């Protein structure tokens, strides 16, 4: 997994690859790692996939209820505080490593959070098995006062570094841009540089190829009238 | 405990269970009956860890007898086996699990069919024409796979069972001191006193 | 990590490096290890980042609630709250915290709370993996009632050496000055302190 | 793995399965577990594939040197003992071998020796080795007679491996049959278990538990 | 010892044109010993199909659990549960046992009764959802299944062509796994007809 | 201390009436009018913002409340009771549904959950 | 079997149109202690080869002596020792690779990761890696330790495949190497600012640069970073 | 503690035709999650119309190939430049491998060529020297993904003739070199999609009576 | 291997040894003779680790036969037992020790006396009226302590031996498939073919 | 243990503490850790006393035999012999040795040989458990071409701090001065160096 977060002029951008693995095997070639905590607060997760999803949704649920209770739009610091206190309590047993980014009435924010409950602030961050490849790119090209277009470019370039160089990362690049005073724009499959080539042969079988012992209709309908 | 076998024939279920009880160095008993009658037409044999086997079996027996009295009705073998499975499935994630494997031989009076269920200590249930637990199946299943027919009489079932026990007595390192054999059919449960 | 707090004539100054490592990888090279638990009571954190952040957050809560009821807490009181958490949960924590603060009655004070949860009031304190290399330097160069500029130089020079020898320390040198005048943040970059 | 060998009126029947596994992974279904040491001697292979292959091929070289030097066919007793003495030298080093050395000579008649990597050497009439050995023994023990015909003996060996191949997860693929006579061994073909199972089920009426 | 490979077995699910398919082997074992050749691993709750591999006691337990939950769902909602909703229920149910999980590999398959859209999904033992467009695999021969499915699969197959593709994926994968086989079943699922076919395969 | 009122405060009178429920309905009767109309392509709910004082900012008092993105609520009767019910209704939509099925509850089932909470305040101690 | 004591971190390298470049910092760490600050880890062999070594420094000093002995030995009874029968990069590598694999096979390894960079007689670029296990491989870019994770991604953006080599000048290659060393200084806790860089060109020969420093560093943005979440 | 072994990934595949043989392998070399090389040849021409690959721990693989190439050289010296037959090379490799029975070459070896009747031949070895002549054999990381596919598409396993419904098997008709290469390419393309250690490039060595020919194909680099 | 018993009566030594050979799960053989004739009037039974038992026994046999030929003379049972003890005492501090326990039953033709020696794998030698190895003594010694008389006939020795085997067959968990019994006296060694 | 060697204008000076511990017990409080392997080639020993004594004895033998054949050895040659023993027997040794010597051609030289058996020629070197606390002090206070009196003060002050913080160091401070003039032994007692 490769995930990055980049601050820019009027907001923040977060990006991720689309490969999910079961050890050395690729379970899903187009996974969605960019998750929504609230409309304008998104995060990307590395580590134990069920933990990163479960924790986003839980804090996302409580954030929504909080927003309704306070008649205010949710803040990134709230998501962060709720995430870290939950994770700390479970002493790293919930293997969620996240990059949290968003905009709120206070401004634009970018944080990272680790499974044991520690958090960090930054203008650019990377996470996952491809984090070193990604950070190499970020450390080479990041500057202060980036534009929206420059940040999207830098973020996707950082993910690409992971895709090509990290075996745990691959396939496509997903992006989400959170700009102040705007709707957050989720760009699913922003880049698609790994389409499989056409196969040399069709493996469609002749009908009747497979040997069959019994056939029967399965009743999926409910008990009928009359 | 050691060897427990089961075979479902045309009109009955036959359970064979070893008689030996060994505590490490010595064989303390050679006439132990590793079975409990759960209801008039349902028998359960068992094998596993010492103490837990009888404790579990008697606990199940008490529960089925309680149901029988409350409803004035005998549960079907299928219903009893499902109840037993759940108890073992519950047990496997407990603080200290029941280490008990069972065979449930019952005659369903409603369907007029014999039924044999094999359940291990994890709560793994399967309905079978013949079954076993432990290493018993390793020696006996090749014989049962060959000779078994669904239309066998009780006498033919007993003869096939004798062949299985003979193979066990030949190739097994442990002396299990023979088997007690019980038959479950429409008339209930009875013990074959010469085997 | 290399952290220290030093009392001087007008108050106290906290100092720290900015490096956070996961093994040999620098996970964060611009970390802020100087954390505010009250207006003029800050702390330097060492050990588990998760633990020290959790502790500091709880202390900040305790002192915010204290202030609402009883007014501004003393630096001793803040150190006591830190100690209570560190001592009672010593089996499940890895935290080495230096507490520094300014009162008008008591002026600059420094308390160090090592691993066990004991408290030690000192004129100055050093902690973190990098502190081992500067016990000799700090002991020889510390004086009581230094000026602000002298104390800044003392911390700058001390953490410079700690960073020089300790691989787990590095980045920028952050400092926080606590006096009657207020709260001043300072930062010193590699090109400055490496040539000292 | 399942292998058997038994002595009878017409010599020796050797029957083996063909499966090789690396954990749950079936690496091969076409493995040769009978080794043609020479035209008169057969060896079965259980345990370490390499240990069995290597040392029983080596055994063939020692048997050949023996008959060159002594101008006489080596006894099964002597051949088996060359192998058992060799593996005994390596005891503790981690060889894994379970084999039946099978032969038919004038002075001995049909002879089988179970040889094993911890130094065991047993002469016997019936042997079964492997993960599926218990299943094969059941069929063997209940049907074995000394006065079996070559045809019936071959089938018994085939049927016994099939029993094991069915029940034992780590046995299967195909059945290889051999018949060992005084004039040498005779190969009796490779029999796919998939096809053999259905054939036997229908013709024999066995495996009623399985739907076909 | 490894709970996910004591009993053995496999499940595979595929999507086609206006159809889905889900298939499984029939083996249940105690490691090397084959115990049952009639242990079906696919269940259904209305028009939603669920295949489960792994520890057999948990497979049985989870079927009973989801039957329980979907029956209450129907009574309250006055409608049958949909594949997308059921997938979330499986995920929720599995994660609630995060630190004492069921050792299973579930697979959901079905067609949304309102949109008509084919749906499949897979999970790890603690609820992480894999919603693939193409195919989902699970079991002790998951590696083999991934290899077969990746090469044999093509999108928008008709029901009768999808049957051959999924059957061959299962069969040949199972024949390279010691703990899978002993029979097989394939479900071909259309919006208002479902056919179930038992396959003839080698019994070793 | 401890809540030592573990007994029902709503009970059947000889005539079969549950007094406290009847009296609660009387409080509702005194409340400001609210209404709801269902159309083919929508539903409307409305009420009067009866401002207690002209110095009060009645926009800060929400009588019509979002429960889920597709469900809204209005009331007549005691405002404070309504406010806490809205809080409970919003939470139960998540805890007993969205965290299980990954989607918001249908109207009838959320109503059922709110109804259950109100029923329990009629029987609990 | 042993454990490394005094260690050297990443060695990075790449090919360009007319030759190869290799670089390595001047630090000898003692665990987390940055003990020795003047350690040369690039060792030239003749005028056509540079061997860059990471890992255990005592083993590096041993290898350095083996190479010095190799040059002495090659000159024995060899009138063409400074011509046709001079040591080639490929000869030097194969020798080291032989030693490394032999040592691992006696369960007594030289705890190193080595990159041999050079130019062959026919002008061909040579760049190959060998480590304590005797594992060998070649690539347009090669790096050890942390360099493998952070430098390779950057260097591979310049030379991504074989066909990119003739398109890459020495100025572009050196620039990329120097940037990678800066990135490693930012992110490797066992790195130093001071490093050595060597260029082996088929036209201009061996250029050995000592006492280089990481410059043009970005740190100013640190002043704005406060707290770890809520702190202002 | 020092671990003398490592895993350099990679996947190889050998298929024996009627009058030819192919030995293919990916060109990617890895440790853990890093790529060492995108092009590091793994299948070698060893002389006498024999091709070889020892997949697994690359240092052991290189040593074994090197020793076998040397064995071919000394076979010529010692036996009047006699051609080393594929069966003789197989037996020779067994002895090289078993010579390190108690400190094994951590590799899965496959060799390909033609037998003494000109027919295609592939031999497969385990790490300690057990070997077998085979028609089809994949080795390495993605072997479990490839072999079931080959059983189905090369040996027509589980395929029956339409209309007979399981009564008549699909007949085993001989495959051309072009047909085999299609299956090899499709095998590696599929493996590259689902296995993280497989990718970058595919190099195939084809062996006929005319000699040894090479073919290279790109694979996905992610 | 498992049970080996020995008893020295008036005019002979009787050795009883089990027939079973078990390799883990299966009983591979039920007619194994766990003994070697070292000389015409000296027999050695053995039990211990697989392979090492027969290897050791045959090695001893070869050495005694070599001595017999060289000197044209049969060594006394005492001399043979001392040679065997030294070999086992040497073995216990070797790189890989022989894990073999033996009984040596011999008739001394010079003294006209039967002699039974018990030696374990450490080289612990004792001359006894009756002996055993492993768990065999735990079941049989109480019977031998009671009934044994130094003036017993061979027939009485065999009867006492039968009682010992019966007790073993009753209380031992393992099925050792009966025993082969051999008698050593002035006329040499012979096997009792019905026991 | 706290040991160091420092080059200066007229040659080199070796310095050491005198404490030898077995756990927390001081087995010897007046140990001589400055050992002579040749007339003007000495060494400071740290690590296993058994190992460093055995090594030094062997080196003294090697240099005595060298001198009989080839004349006075260089300090580099002595360091090489030390290294050869420490490197080739690294699996069975725990030795950290500083080698210091005076030539007339090369003047004062210092070589440090840490645990692994590597060699490092330095202007000055510090080693032993107590050295960790004075990396900062020594780096800030060392100058090249110091006078004899300055170098004595530098070592005295440095080891004073090492002793102050390290429990494994203590006792007296021994020093050996190597110049053209000859070999001078110095000793400094606690009452002297503790008040620095
Ligand atoms: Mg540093
Ligand atoms: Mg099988
Ligand atoms: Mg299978
Ligand atoms: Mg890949």
């Amino acid at each position: 997994t490769t995930i990055v977060g980049v601050k820019f002029n009027n907001g923040v951008v977060i990006a991720a690859d689309t490969r999910s693995t079961q050890g050395p095997i690729v379970a899903d070639k187009n996974c969605a790692k960019l998750h929504r905590i609230s409309p304008k607060i998104w995060c990307a997760g590395a580590g134990t996939a069920a933990d990163t999803e479960a924790v986003t949704q839980l804090i996302g649920s409580n954030i929504e209820l909080h927003s309704l209770y306070t008649s205010r739009e949710p803040r990134v610091v709230s998501a962060l505080q709720m995430l870290k206190q939950h994770l700390f309590k479970y002493q790293g047993h919930i293997g969620a490593y996240l990059i949290v980014a968003g905009v709120d009435p206070t401004g634009s924010h970018l944080f990272s959070i680790h499974a044991h409950g520690s958090t960090d602030v930054g203008y650019y961050l990377s996470l996952g098995s491809g984090s070193l490849a990604a950070m190499a790119v970020l450390e080479s090209h990041w500057k202060q006062d980036l534009t929206k277009e420059e940040a999207i470019k830098l973020a996707s370039d950082a993910i690409q570094a992971g895709i090509w160089n990290d075996l745990g990362s691959g396939s496509n690049v997903d992006v989400c841009v959170m700009e102040i005073g705007k709707d957050a724009e989720y760009l699913r499959n922003y880049l698609t540089p790994n389409v499989r080539e056409e196969k040399q042969k069709s493996y469609k079988f002749p009908r009747g190829t497979t040997a069959v012992l019994k056939e029967s209709i399965v009743n999926i309908c409910d008990i009928q009238e009359e | 405990m050691d060897i427990i076998l089961g075979i479902r024939v045309q009109d009955s279920v036959i359970l064979a269970s070893s008689k030996a009880v060994t505590r490490g160095i010595s064989v303390l008993k050679d006439s132990d009956d590793k079975t409990r009658q759960l209801s008039p037409h349902t028998l359960m044999s068992f094998a596993g860890e010492a103490g837990d086997t009888v404790q579990f079996a008697e606990y199940i027996q008490a529960n089925i007898q309680l149901y029988s009295i409350r409803e004035d009705y005998e549960l079907s073998p299928q219903a009893v086996s499902s109840f037993v499975r759940q108890e073992l499935a519950k047990s496997i994630r407990s603080r200290r699990p029941y280490q008990v494997n069972v065979l449930i031989g019952g005659y369903d009076k409603k369907k007029n069919k014999p039924e044999l269920y094999q359940i291990d200590y994890l709560g793994t249930k399967v309905e079978l024409p013949y079954g076993a637990h432990g290493y018993s199946g390793f020696y006996t299943f090749s014989l049962l796979d060959h000779h078994y027919r669904p239309d066998m009489t009780t006498e033919e079932g007993l003869d096939l069972l004798k062949l299985c026990v003979q193979e066990l007595e030949k190739r097994m390192p442990m002396d299990f001191k023979g088997v007690i054999v019980k038959i479950v059919d429409k008339d209930g449960i009875r013990q074959v006193d010469d085997f | 990590t290399s952290i220290m707090a030093v009392t001087f004539k007008d108050g106290v100054i906290l100092g720290a490096d900015s490096r956070t490592t996961t093994g040999a990888y620098i996970a964060n090279r611009v970390t802020d290890k100087l954390t505010r638990v009250h207006d003029k009571i800050w702390c330097c954190r060492s050990g588990s980042a998760a633990d020290t952040q959790a502790i500091a957050d709880i202390v900040q809560y305790h002192l915010e609630l204290y202030t609402s009821q009883y007014g501004t807490p003393s630096t001793e009181t803040a150190a006591s709250v830190f100690k209570e958490l560190c001592y009672e949960n010593k089996d499940n924590l890895t935290a080495g915290i230096i507490v520094a603060g300014y009162d008008d009655k008591n002026k600059g004070e420094v308390y160090t709370i090592p691993l066990g949860g004991s408290v030690h009031k000192l004129p100055y304190a050093i902690a973190g993996s990098g502190s081992t290399f500067i016990y000799g330097y700090c002991d020889k160069n510390f004086r009581e009632n230094m000026s602000k500029e002298e104390t800044v130089d003392f911390i700058k020079h001390s953490l410079s050496q700690a960073i020089k020898w300790d691989g787990s320390s590095g980045g920028v040198i952050r400092m926080v000055v606590l006096t009657a005048a207020g709260v001043e943040r300072l930062i010193f970059y590699p090109d400055e302190y490496e040539q000292l | 793995t399942t292998m058997l060998a038994f002595r009878f009126q017409g010599g020796i029947i050797v029957a083996v399965d063909s499966r090789a596994t690396a954990g749950n992974w079936v690496a091969s279904q076409t493995v040769k577990k009978v080794i043609e040491i020479n035209p008169f001697l057969l060896g079965t292979m259980a345990g370490g594939a390499a240990d069995c292959q290597f040392w029983e091929t080596w055994l063939g070289s020692q048997c050949r040197l023996h008959e060159l030097r002594e101008k006489e066919r080596i006894s099964v007793a002597a051949a088996s003992k060359i192998l058992s003495n060799l593996v005994y030298q390596y005891k503790g080093a981690g060889l894994s071998m379970g084999t039946m050395i099978c032969g038919y000579t004038r002075k001995e008649g049909p002879t089988i020796y179970y040889v094993d990597s911890d130094g065991t050497r047993l002469k016997g009439d019936i042997f079964c080795v492997g993960s599926g050995q218990t299943f094969a023994y059941g069929v063997l023990d209940s049907n074995y007679k000394w006065d079996l015909s070559v045809e019936d003996a071959l089938y018994l060996g085939k049927r016994s491996i099939l029993a094991a191949a069915h029940r034992d997860a780590y046995s299967g693929g195909s059945v290889n049959l051999y018949h060992v006579t005084e004039d040498g061994w005779i190969y009796h073909g490779n029999h796919d278990v998939g096809e053999l199972f259905w054939k036997v089920k229908e013709e024999e009426g066995s495996f009623n538990n399985v739907i076909g | 010892s490894d709970p996910s490979s004591i009993n053995g077995g496999i499940v595979v699910a595929m999507t086609g044109k206006d159809c889905v398919a889900i298939a499984c082997d029939l083996r249940l074992g105690s490691q090397s010993l084959g115990v049952s050749n009639k242990f079906e691993k696919i269940f259904h709750y209305g028009h939603v199909f669920l295949g489960i591999t792994g520890l057999a006691t948990d497979v049985t337990t989870l079927n009973e659990m989801f039957r329980y939950k979907t029956n209450l769902y129907k009574l309250k909602e006055e409608r049958a549960i949909e594949p997308e909703t059921f997938t979330q229920l499986v995920s929720s149910s599995l994660y609630e046992r995060r630190f004492g999980p069921y050792f299973v590999g579930p697979v959901v398959a079905g067609i949304n009764s309102k949109s008509g859209k084919p749906f499949i999904a897979g999970f790890d033992l603690i609820g992480c959802i894999d919603e693939a467009k193409d195919f989902i695999v699970s079991g002790t021969a998951s590696d083999q299944l991934f290899g077969m499915c990746e090469s044999l699969y093509e999108p928008n197959l008709e029901p009768e062509d999808l049957f051959e593709t999924i059957s061959q994926a299962l069969l040949n994968a199972a024949d390279r796994d010691a703990l899978s086989g002993w029979g097989a079943v394939v479900y071909i699922i259309k919006k208002d007809e479902v056919v179930k076919r038992y396959l003839k395969m080698r019994q070793d | 201390m401890t809540d030592r009122y573990s007994f029902s405060l709503t009970t059947f009178s000889p005539s079969g009436k549950l007094g406290q429920i009847d009296y609660a309905l009387t409080a509702v009767k005194q409340g400001v009018t609210s209404l709801g109309i269902k159309a083919t392509n929508g539903v409307v709910i409305a009420t009067e913002k009866k401002s207690s004082s002209p110095l009060a900012m009645s926009e800060t008092l929400s009588k019509v409340s979002l429960l889920t993105p597709d469900i809204g609520a209005v009331y007549s009767g005691m405002g404070p009771d309504y406010r806490v019910l809205v809080d409970k209704s919003r939470k139960v939509a998540h805890t007993s549904y969205k965290r299980i099925y990954g989607e918001y509850p249908p109207t009838k089932l959320l109503v059922s959950e709110v109804a259950k909470i109100m029923q329990e305040a009629t029987q609990s101690g | 079997t042993q454990q490394p004591i005094v260690t050297g971190t990443s060695v990075i390298s790449m090919k360009y149109d007319n030759g190869v470049i290799i670089a390595a910092d001047n630090l000898g760490s003692y665990g987390s202690l940055l003990r020795f600050n003047g350690v040369e880890r690039l060792i030239p062999v003749g005028d056509n080869t540079v061997v860059g070594i990471s890992g255990d420094i005592s083993d590096m000093q041993h290898i350095e002596r083996l190479l010095k002995d190799l040059v002495t030995e090659n000159a024995y009874d060899n009138p063409l020792a400074d011509a046709e029968e001079a040591l080639e990069p490929s000869y030097i590598f194969e020798y080291l690779a032989t030693v490394m694999y032999q040592r691992r096979s006696k369960m007594n390894p030289l705890w190193n990761a080595i990159i041999v960079a050079g130019v062959q007689s026919n002008g061909d670029q040579f760049l190959r890696y060998v480590n304590l296990l005797g594992v060998t491989y070649s690539s347009p870019t090669l790096a050890t330790g942390f360099g493998a994770h952070m430098a390779n991604p950057l260097l591979r953006k310049v030379v991504d495949r074989e066909s990119d080599i003739p398109k890459t000048t020495v100025q572009v290659a050196e620039e990329a190497i120097v940037n990678a060393m800066r990135v490693l200084y930012y992110r490797d806790a066992r790195s130093s600012r001071n490093f050595s860089l060597a260029i082996i060109d088929k036209n201009t020969g061996l250029t050995f640069k000592k006492n280089l420093q990481v410059e043009n560093m970005k740190w100013d943005f640190a002043k704005d970073i406060k707290g770890y979440g809520t702190q202002k | 503690q020092f671990n003398p072994y490592g895993d350099n990934g990679g996947t190889i595949l050998g298929i024996a035709g009627e009058d030819f043989a192919v030995l293919a392998g990916d060109t990617r070399n890895i440790t853990d999650y890093s790529i060492n090389s995108r092009y590091e040849p793994k299948v070698f021409d060893c002389g006498d119309n024999i091709v070889m690959s020892a997949n697994g721990f690359a240092a052991d693989g290189d040593a074994l190939v090197k020793r076998f190439k040397n064995s071919v050289k000394w076979y010529h010296f010692d036996h009047n430049d006699k051609k080393l037959s594929i069966n003789s090379a197989a037996r020779n490799i067994q002895h090289l491998l078993y010579g390190k029975r108690f400190f094994p070459y951590y590799v899965h070896t496959i060799i390909a060529g033609l037998d003494e009747d000109g027919k295609g031949a592939v031999y497969s070895f385990d790490p300690v020297g057990s070997y077998e002549r085979e028609q089809c054999r994949a080795g390495g990381a993605a072997a479990s993904l490839i072999m079931p596919f080959l059983d189905n598409q090369v040996n027509f396993k589980n395929q029956y003739e339409p209309g007979t419904n399981g009564k008549v098997k699909k007949p085993l008709k001989y495959l051309s070199v072009e047909e085999v290469i299609k299956l090899v390419r499709d095998s590696f393309t599929s493996a590259t999609e689902r296995h993280i250690q497989v990718g970058d490039g595919l190099e195939i060595l084809i062996v006929t009576k005319d000699g040894v020919r090479k073919e290279f194909y790109e694979l996905k680099r992610d």
